[PDB]
């Protein structure tokens, strides 16, 4: 138990630190999509514009 | 909202500007006739006179 109680805490950091790279991937990830529908918009207006 | 905005005002004046474009010749043709009918009458009736 004395070392099992060191791989659960190795591994509970490591499951820590992937949520966070997850978090901040799905972080810009959501930055990219709203920036590139913002660009469709900015398209879509010309595009509405000629319609 | 500049896209929604556009594209309203755009489907909007093309449904109130094709109305006003055919009420113009509406017009047109309808003051055209006025005179046409204004000239049937006005024989019409002076021959009926007569």
């Amino acid at each position: 138990l004395a070392i099992e109680i060191t791989t659960n805490s190795q591994e509970a950091a490591a499951k820590h630190e992937a949520q966070r790279l997850e978090q901040e991937a799905r972080g810009r990830l959501e930055r990219q999509k709203i920036l590139d529908q913002s660009e469709a918009e900015k398209a879509r207006k010309e595009l509405l514009e000629l319609e | 909202a500049m896209s929604m905005a556009v594209e309203s005002t755009g489907n909007a004046k093309a449904e109130a500007e094709s109305r006003a474009e055919a009420a113009r010749i509406e017009g047109e043709g309808s003051v055209l006739q006025a005179k046409l009918k204004a000239q049937a009458l006005a024989i019409e009736t002076e021959a009926e006179l007569e």
